[PDB]
């Protein structure tokens, strides 16, 4: 019955003592944290408190948006040499490291996405030619359905795949998704592989990769230029924001220390130095 | 803090240049105009370049403009002073000074109070060996 | 239609935002959840557990196992300090790491009590007595027993409960304080000396290691959310 | 079909006949079918943090010894 | 009033008792005892296999040697016991399976022997590899040693063989072999195991997964990591030796979908 | 106007987007409709049915009536397979093209029960026991009678009623699986297998042929909708 | 004249005074005279396959003979 | 969750069927769960400004002699 | 959606704005208020606080503390006046600059009765009368205690009780006055005058100076919110 945004216990009033109750001694290989306050070591004071952890429960440690990745499209003349510019990008929170890192304090979780696109256009080559207002079209792509091969294909009419038809110029496109896992939590954290290498198989036919697994396959996010092609380039980024609403959590870990390397727990040398200089004996 | 590593310690003689820098990699309210003190030990310690973290305010003492410039990378992370034209007067120990809060190099313009963490120091000599 | 006005902020994106939005999934069965152990309602939770403290950060000790590791030994008494430490828990170096520390790195604000744990783990014919030191900030740092005596300080003795905490109570002139290092908002020394000195018998190591925890009492709170430093990504 | 819901009142204005004191409330509604398009509550709640602080199968006195 | 201690344990698991009178109380994760997988949360149809005191006993793993140079100490669970009498054959005949383990290291010395060893329990222990060039590229032979378990470093090496890349695991100690401090290793269930006080440490642990039941075959929920925290020496002597000991126990232990037998290249 | 604020997503375009709009045709008389017989409610359902499997895929054989055929002979007993087959309903190509496979290409995840059904259809005076085998994933792929005899099997009298039901039950790890070819998520493996062997008096057909049906069980489902591969248009 | 439905919660917010438990309902408002423009409700029934899987005019008892 | 509070007439509008006379109120209707998002409610309270008129120990009687 | 329609005045920024709006930081702890002594409702009750006038504005005593004396003498009765002062509160220099003036100056409209309290600060042996006048607009400017007379004013005898107060009563054509300088709007004369003459004995300072304050009464009023003119920046 303890809400999140609910005062904390007050400190209350403690004078002298001197007997057989010990609060200071203990003994941590227990694997036990003493659960001391001040009173237990201190002469203190009648304290009615009044602050609240109700800024950083779960929910609100998570609430806000973080740039998962940065999508590259473009719409150049007709007379080009190289094929309009489509982006595909495999939904994963493992591109950037801020978000990744949050996410990362724990084991595993729950929580339903809500993802907002911020889309950003510019002209390219040094003219004076005119572009008119952009549609884009962010299309997802689940597992299993086809993906575009060209900016003109078949793919683009979307029967089932879910679409965002956004135009330039106005609010930035949001919508919201479930939670999508194949497990009944979202796993950070893989200790295994997809496939079992077995005696009588090829180690080639047996191996897969560490940490890897259908866990985290969601498909990827197709999005073009709707317009057709315009004489003079046009470049636009769409950049997308992920917010874990409504989120649970479990099994904390301790932060990432050392800079990431790939989508794993790996690290590469020279970045292994996170501690700079400071003297036992100094302030 | 930030990192304040400093190096740059070679006895040149008088009239020639020596480079001296401060590494301020990690961003905290970053060294605004930073900082350069230096203490004769014959004197003490007294304040002597600096430019503002972003813009230009660079503040200059009396006895090393023109001579002494400040300047520093603002993705490298690093800063940079050259003193050019060595006199056998410049003969001190050298720190760098970070000044957190802008505004710390803004009110006062020059370091000094507004001044944090606290650089290591290289020792420069200029002589008539 | 109903006539409406647009009031300003209509059409930006906050990303601290919280509304209500389409779904690109309608009738999704969603996976019920299981009982997974271990979950966690808020960050500060993880803040009480004792964590181990980095203490000897020297050009040869850091980033390696034996900053962990305070050295003590059976020298003759001396009124100087085993170890200094500032009451920056989000802001020292020392205390930086710890998870209390990184978790406050992604909090403004910080406020409450603190906890500071010591383990002994040098031989059971080991003997010896110590005064682990508190010092509100604003005066002479602590250096030699005598005034780090006049502070908040807890006199152990080593003995069979292997470990012992000193607390370190809430005082401030603030009602909170800045997870950056600042003089206004400091918050004051800590200090470990010796009491006695470390006593051995023969055939026993003259020389041990003691092990440091810290962490926050049921009442400490963060405020203001923010992205941490100690993490990045060039390019 | 409307979520009225309180506000805990930080500042308060030199007001109690609107605002300031007499319990400032919200409202809130949810316009779409599935639950995933809802806006967060951030009506939580705390627990103990023993099942990570004292993971320890006999119960911890504070004021006992940890070791007997 | 009858002497009893927290110190002074026994417990039982079938025909397999462990007794110690050092003890430092016990640990069950999380809170959380080991237990059979509930109806409710159920999700494989079939009637499920529940060896019981076949499998659910302590089983000991092949005994280590600590020294002053020793980095630390590692092994997976179930890994570390797929060879273990029934219990491992239950593993490779069936698709499936869970399982909790109640975990005890043993290392006893003398109140003339000093350091401090920490035996922490990692839910999905998920360790770093050697190369710079390629990422979660170890094996699976490297990744499961059994067992006898692996060792962390000290030192990162990374292999620069890229004809054969030798694709282990380069744990580093200080990372706990992860990326992440060794310090706030504590967040995860542990005992340390401080030669004063204590010659031993016990964790219970129940079953962590993302889901009910998973191959123990291919993955493994539990890691066994032990580290000396502080330094061992006795005396004045320069090469000391303390043998250490894991015995674990499997609890709960059930498993579905049985089959054919499971063959794996283990080398 | 009432002052009205503009969120994120306004103006956009989902598909999968359900609102009211203006109708094109304002008090338009409805047709009423009438009971059409056989009307489905969700997919589902026409899962649950029978549909035929075309096994022999074979370069002869494939895109034929043929392939729908499994030939079985009067052969003196081995222990080697009739068919193979992979449990992926919606990725291999023999399951794919089934209702039920080409419904799963509709979705992303599925999951539950599904059941095979065998006829045979040589004469009355054949007979013959035979083993149906599916072996949960993880071990070797069955290949002869003797491994795949310790899975889930049904065995097989071949008389008066025709047809024979094996049930693959859900023993999966994961609460939905994949409607890709995936190892995190593999099925298991699906085997035929001679018990005795088929056995005919003189004066008739010493070789005949078996068909083979699957469906989903009533605790069949599927989730996340997808657009199919199974079909596409060329420009 | 508004519609209020229910939300079959599936990820729980750790919410039961606002959001989680609760029963957390939304509402809809028929802006449109048209039955035709009014959005899907979602609410639909199951029935028995019978009729596609079972069209047989004898009762089939699976336990006992198909043929018999 | 309405807020419906008054408003103090100035110029009137020749009507009282409506506007004018009987007492024309205004609603409010908080969006957001942070007091911080509110807008201002003006219905504001006055004081005595005694406080720094009068910050005199001992009472002022206007009409008798300050010194006495 | 709900059919709505853009009224104008829509997207517009109107800094006299009233509404909601998005928070930037969500679940804030705020800090609880404690009670600070000294806190202000309204401007208006500053407005009543007593603050000293800088009369004898000229170019030697201007902007210096001399301003704030008006010095008196034993010089035998003369009808000319000691001080002439006009009612405007809000834009006549020497009321500029009062507080209750500058306050003024953050609005358009004044209404209300005015005080001005006089204190004689000479020698307690020193004697005199004095006779302050408020004449309401419309006529010659007082110049001779004789016209002066004749309006609104208060005799004031120098004595043991120290100051005196005459209070300027609202009477004005409009119902609210103009915080500039204009003629409809005007206010009317403030002037002083000796009644007998300043009295001392032998041995005794000649020569004196008197202090005057000015503030408004409970029933002053200000409307029409304006920036002020007596603050800028340059560039
Ligand atoms: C058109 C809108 C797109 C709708 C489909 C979104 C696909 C769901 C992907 C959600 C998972 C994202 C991966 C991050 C989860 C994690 O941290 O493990």
């Amino acid at each position: 019955a303890a809400t999140s945004r609910d005062a904390l216990p007050n400190t209350e009033a403690s004078g002298p003592t001197h007997s057989k109750e010990i609060p200071a001694l203990t003994a941590v290989e227990t694997g036990a944290t003493n659960p001391l306050v001040p009173s237990d070591t201190v002469q203190t004071r009648h304290v009615v408190q009044h602050r609240s952890r109700s800024e950083s429960s779960i929910e609100s440690f998570f609430a806000r948006g973080a740039c998962v990745t940065i999508m590259t499209v473009d719409n150049p003349a007709s007379t080009t040499n190289k094929d309009k510019l489509f982006a595909v990008w495999k939904i994963t929170y493992k591109d950037t490291v801020q978000l990744r890192r949050k996410l990362e304090f724990f084991t595993y979780s729950r929580f339903d996405m809500e993802l907002t696109f911020v889309v950003t256009a510019n002209f390219t080559e040094t003219n004076n030619g005119h572009a008119l207002n952009q549609v884009y079209q962010i299309m997802y792509v689940p597992p299993g359905a086809p993906v575009p091969e060209k900016w003109d294909d078949y793919t683009w009419q979307t029967s089932s795949n879910p679409s965002i038809f956004y135009t330039y110029g106005t609010a930035p496109a949001r919508i919201s998704v479930p939670y999508v896992g194949i497990s009944n939590a979202y796993s950070h954290f893989y200790d295994g592989f997809s496939k079992v290498p077995l005696k009588d198989q090829s180690a080639a036919l047996g191996d897969s990769l560490y940490g890897a697994a259908s866990l985290n396959d969601f498909g990827i996010l197709a999005v073009r230029v709707v317009n057709d092609h315009n004489p003079t380039k046009v470049t636009s980024k769409i950049r997308v924001y992920l917010k874990p609403k409504h989120i649970r959590v479990w099994c904390p870990r301790p932060p990432r220390a050392v800079a990431y390397y790939g989508p794993g727990v790996d690290y590469k040398d020279g970045t292994l130095t996170p501690l700079s200089t400071k003297d036992l004996t100094t302030y | 803090q930030v990192q304040l590593q400093e190096s740059g310690g070679g006895s040149v003689q008088t009239g020639g240049s020596l480079r001296l820098s401060c590494a301020a990699s990690e961003y905290t309210q970053s060294s605004a105009c930073m900082g350069w003190f230096r203490q004769a030990p014959g004197k003490e310690r007294e304040g002597v370049a600096g430019i503002s973290r972003f813009f230009g305010t660079a503040y200059y003492a009396d006895s090393v403009k023109g001579r002494f410039t400040i300047s520093q990378d603002k993705a490298k992370n690093t800063v940079y002073l050259q003193m050019n034209s060595l006199k056998p007067e410049d003969t001190a120990i050298y720190y760098c000074a970070a000044g957190q809060g802008c505004l710390t190099t803004i009110q006062a313009l020059g370091g000094a109070y507004g001044y944090n963490a606290w650089g290591q120091g290289t020792q420069v000599t200029v002589s008539s060996h | 239609g109903l006539p409406v006005m647009n009031t300003p902020g209509s059409n930006q994106y906050l990303t601290a935002d919280n509304f209500q939005s389409p779904c690109a999934l309608p009738e999704f069965d969603v996976t019920p959840p299981i009982d997974i152990p271990g979950e966690v309602k808020n960050m500060m939770e993880l803040a009480e557990i004792d964590t181990m403290i980095p203490f000897d950060l020297s050009a040869t000790k850091k980033n390696t196992m034996e900053m962990y590791r305070v050295r003590l030994s059976d020298k003759p008494h001396t009124d100087d300090p085993i170890l200094c430490l500032s009451l920056s828990p989000a802001s020292d170096p020392r205390l930086s790491h710890t998870m209390l520390g990184e978790i406050l790195n992604y909090y403004t604000h910080w406020a409450g009590s603190l906890k500071f744990t010591f383990l002994f783990c040098g031989s059971m014919m080991a003997t010896g007595k110590l005064l682990v030191s508190y010092a509100p900030p604003g005066a002479d740092p602590p250096k030699k027993r005598k005034e780090a005596m006049l502070g908040t300080h807890v006199i152990w003795d080593i003995g069979l409960q292997s470990s012992c905490t000193m607390v370190v109570p809430w005082i401030s002139n603030t009602t909170y304080r800045q997870t950056i290092d600042d003089s206004f908002t400091e918050g004051g020394y800590i200090s470990v000396f010796y009491q006695t000195r470390i006593v051995v018998p023969l055939s026993t190591p003259r020389e041990m290691d003691i092990l440091g925890f810290v962490s926050a009492c049921n009442d400490f709170s963060v405020r203001l959310l923010r992205d941490t430093t100690h993490i990045e990504q060039k390019a | 079909g409307a979520q009225v819901s309180s506000q805990k009142v930080g500042a308060h204005e030199n007001s109690n006949r609107a605002y300031g004191g007499s319990t400032i409330n919200y409202t809130t509604i949810n316009y779409y079918r599935d639950s995933a398009s809802n806006a967060a509550s951030k009506q939580d709640f705390s627990q103990d943090p023993s099942k990570f602080t004292e993971p320890i199968k006999d119960v911890l006195i504070k004021t006992a010894p940890m070791l007997n | 009033a009858c002497g009893y201690s927290d110190r002074v344990l026994q417990l039982t698991l079938g025909n397999s008792t462990i007794t110690t009178q050092e003890a430092a109380n016990s640990v069950v994760a999380y809170g959380r005892w080991p237990e059979y997988l509930r109806d409710s949360e159920a999700n494989p149809v079939d009637q499920p296999t529940e060896p019981d005191v076949a499998a659910c006993r302590f089983y000991t793993l092949d005994t280590v040697s600590w020294t002053k140079e020793s980095r630390g100490w590692w092994w997976k669970l179930p890994d570390a016991l797929r060879d273990m009498g029934l219990f491992g054959q239950n593993m490779y005949y069936h698709y499936l399976g869970r399982s909790g383990y109640t975990v005890h290291v043993q290392c006893n010395a003398s109140k003339f022997h000093q350091g401090a060893l920490g035996v922490f329990a990692v839910p999905e222990m998920c360790l770093a590899g050697d190369s710079n060039t390629t990422t979660m590229h170890t094996s699976y032979q490297n990744a499961n040693p059994g067992e006898k378990g692996g060792t962390f470093t000290g030192t990162f090496t990374p292999d620069n063989n890229q004809t054969s890349p030798a694709r282990r695991f380069c744990p580093v100690d200080y990372l706990l072999g992860n990326g992440t401090l060794l310090g706030n290793a504590f967040v995860f269930p542990h005992q340390i195991i401080n030669l004063r006080t204590n010659n031993c440490a016990t964790l219970v642990l129940p079953y962590v997964n993302s889901l009910s039941i998973d191959s123990m075959v291919k993955h493994n929920n539990w890691g066994i990591a032990i580290l000396p925290l502080a330094p061992l020496n006795f005396a004045s002597e320069s090469s000391p030796e303390i043998p250490i000991t894991l015995t674990i126990a499997p609890m709960c232990c059930e498993f579905n979908g049985l089959r054919n037998i499971t063959l794996p290249r283990l080398q």
